[PDB]
DNA sequence: CTATGAGTCAGCAATT
DNA sequence: AATTGCTGACTCATAG
């Protein structure tokens, strides 16, 4: 019975165990998806300030 | 070991002298000690997905933060440009 | 005490 | 069919 309750108990907690562990995965995956989403962005940052850069340069030197 | 890296049939090559319920037994016993590996597998799997991820993410973290320099070292150089140009316009 | 590691079986889907 | 591989859940031992 002491045998019985501890085993319930300890039921809950492996449940709790796996779902929390299944949680970190998942957070983890988004997290690495979030930074590609801003690497991403900053590559094409960089592409329009080169770009934006270029522009306004060459308009100074010609004029 | 023997008992689980054997095929089929060469394991019937060895219960030759065997008892029905003793096969079922020593199959019962093959069954359970193949499951005790998948299990280590599955978990093994596990722990190297996530080192990978853990890993992947350190990388993305130092790609983005020599990116995020890049940006502001660009933006400022064409800021430099645009009072040059504001200046002109004055 | 609960959280976790690891062995076991339940049960599904693929293979032989 | 029987066997195999996998993964979710339950259990015991023990880490935390």
């Amino acid at each position: 019975e002491k045998r019985r309750i501890r085993r319930e108990r300890n039921k809950m907690a492996a449940a709790k165990c796996r779902n929390r562990r299944r949680e970190l995965t998942d957070t983890l995956q988004a997290e690495t998806d979030q930074l590609e989403d801003e690497k991403s962005a900053l590559q094409t940052e960089i592409a329009n300030l080169l770009k934006e850069k270029e522009k306004l340069e060459f308009i100074l030197a010609a004029h | 070991d023997q008992l689980v890296s054997m095929s089929v049939r060469e394991l019937n090559r060895h219960l030759r002298g065997f008892t029905k319920d003793e096969v079922i037994r020593l199959k019962q016993k093959r069954r359970t000690l193949k499951n005790r590996g998948y299990a280590q597998s599955c978990r093994y799997k596990r722990v190297q997905q996530k080192h990978h991820l853990e890993n992947e993410k350190t990388q993305l973290i130092q790609q983005v933060e020599q990116l995020k320099q890049e940006v502001s070292r660009l933006a400022r150089e064409r800021d430099a440009y645009k009072v040059k140009s504001e200046k002109l316009a004055n």
